[PDB]
């Protein structure tokens, strides 16, 4: 099965340089051009480069401000992106993604390492959990959810986990204030389930290596 | 210029042609945007053995351009009996049987 | 370089109908055009080689088309589940470039938001915090307005809408709406009203909780 395993997102210092990584498995190696693609949170798509993993062979979208560099380890079968002289303009999500035998289109994508350029400290969320207050006994069904609050750089998957074979989730786009992220997620299930059953929400953020599991209580 | 050899799969356009001078003329459709490139191409007897037994009548097939879908005409002389017209290698390899009484 | 310039990046349809995102070259770019699907939070996933070549795991109901300059990517019987961020990317010479995307968005009957309104967590009152919590869930148009009344008197300070994409399951709009307070002001009142204004109800759709 192809598929691309790229490094964790990372916050890094302007004028940093960094170093994403590419680990290519289920398929040959070097018969493929491994591709570059950028995308910043608001914007579009856009071609960074590719390398030809078989004989090292590079192409870069010269007129981009940023200074790429791609290597490819045959030995781990590992494509590497180097990146040096970050700025605010380089922030966003990178993907690594593999060029087709029948041309310059990417049939397989990595899920993409999120890249934030800034002189900020990484901070992690607070999950809060999102429980009803005491005289409402909702309908058939209850909503619950998780508040992250308060986090920096972005990106952070809330993965919830329910007992209830029903739970239609929302998870809210984040917005800034302060300098910090915040975000939510809502999770509705049958009202015969809670709180009876076991609901958490698993909080990821990826630049900061952490994951916060709440498990939601009555309020 | 010029680059290595091609990178990218090609795709046969219509079916090889007998010359009726011993060669077979075929057009090839390539796929990369990775030229000029040198075309991998050759007659083999199996695709148990890519040893080139026939020969090229086309000096050198390339794809002089750095465009998609540029394609290319190849004349060659295959070994008597049975042999495989390949173009590419590794996953983007592929072939074409063909029997020269 | 090559310019990738899709149809109008906002367009509706409704479920089971045929629609056409459209893409233009600023050149011939001899049929090598790719399109890639991209659902909220996930890779793209390549959808059309070479201008029709439908790539495995694609159903049938996505065809493209195109030639020359001109490309359409057309989803028959469209679906809930093809909301989602669609790009072409030409594929017939570097600098590769994608098109800015269409967002593919369906027309669907109104429908009454689902409001529920929480209180700060024990969690964060015990840090120094407070922050109050409004889902207005699955609701149609995407066009609500929702306002924080705190013991009858309405408090835009400090407050945080986040709307979502359309749902998959029944094509409708959520929205997230936090009011931050300092653990004091939270402790000094008592009814805490979230209003939701839509045009499925004459009246404001109001939630409460009572107590700091």
């Amino acid at each position: 099965q192809v598929q691309l395993q790229q490094s964790g997102s990372e916050l890094m210092k302007p004028g940093a340089s960094v170093q994403i990584s590419c680990k290519a498995t289920g398929y040959t190696f070097s018969d493929y051009w491994i591709e570059w693609v950028k995308q910043r949170p608001g914007h579009g798509l856009e071609w960074i480069g590719d390398i030809l993993c078989g004989t090292g062979r590079t192409r870069y979208n010269e007129k981009l401000k940023a200074m790429a560099t791609f290597t490819a380890d045959t030995s781990s079968n590992t494509a590497f992106m180097q990146l040096s002289s970050l700025t605010s303009e380089d922030s966003a999500v990178y993907y690594c993604a593999r060029s087709a035998s029948y041309g310059d289109y990417a049939d397989y994508w990595g899920h993409g390492t999120t890249l934030t350029v800034s002189s900020a400290k990484t901070t992690p969320p607070s999950v809060y959990p999102l429980a009803p207050g005491c005289g409402d006994t909702t309908g058939s069904s209850v909503t619950l959810g998780c508040l992250v609050k308060g986090y920096f750089p972005e990106s952070v998957t809330v993965t919830w986990n329910s007992g209830s074979l029903s739970s239609s989730v929302h998870t809210f786009p984040a917005l800034l204030q302060s300098g910090l992220y915040t975000m939510s997620s809502s999770v509705t299930v049958p009202s015969s389930t809670w709180p009876s059953q076991t609901v958490t929400c698993s909080v990821a953020h990826p630049a900061s290596s952490t994951t916060v599991d709440k498990k939601l209580e009555p309020s | 210029t010029t680059y290595g050899v091609c990178s990218k799969a090609f795709k046969f356009l219509g079916t090889p042609a007998d010359t009726g001078h011993g060669t077979v003329v075929l057009e090839l459709q390539y796929t990369g945007t990775d030229g000029p490139c040198k075309v991998p191409i050759s007659s083999v007897a199996s695709l148990n053995d890519l040893t080139p037994v026939g020969r090229l009548v086309t000096v050198n097939p390339f794809v002089s351009v750095a465009t998609a879908n540029a394609k290319v005409l190849i004349e060659l002389e295959p070994p008597f009996g049975d042999s495989y017209i390949v173009v590419g290698r590794g996953e983007q390899q592929i072939n074409h049987h063909w029997h020269k009484s | 370089d090559i310019v990738m310039t899709q149809s109008h990046k906002f367009m509706s349809t409704s479920v089971g109908d045929r629609v056409s995102i459209t893409c233009k070259a600023s050149q011939d770019v001899s049929t090598a055009v790719a399109w890639y699907q991209q659902k909220p939070g996930q890779s793209p996933k390549l959808l059309i080689s070479w201008a029709s070549t439908r790539h495995t795991g694609v159903p049938d109901r996505f065809t493209g088309s195109g030639s020359g300059t001109d490309y359409t990517l057309t989803i028959s019987s469209v679906q809930a589940e093809d909301l989602a961020l669609y790009y072409c990317q030409q594929h017939y010479t570097t600098p590769l470039t994608f098109g800015a995307g269409t967002k593919l968005e369906l027309k669907r009957a109104d429908a009454a938001p689902t409001v529920s309104i929480f209180p700060p967590s024990s969690e964060q009152l015990t840090s120094g915090g407070a922050s109050v919590v409004c889902f207005l869930n699955n609701f149609y148009p995407k066009d609500i307005n929702v306002k924080w009344k705190i013991d009858g008197s309405e408090r835009q300070n400090g407050v945080l809408n986040s709307w979502t994409d359309q749902d998959s399951k029944d094509s409708t709009y959520s929205m997230s709406s936090t009011l931050t307070l300092t653990k004091d002001e939270y402790e000094r009142h008592n009814s805490y009203t979230c209003e939701a204004t839509h045009k499925t109800s004459t009246s404001p759709i109001v939630k409460s909780f009572n107590r700091n």
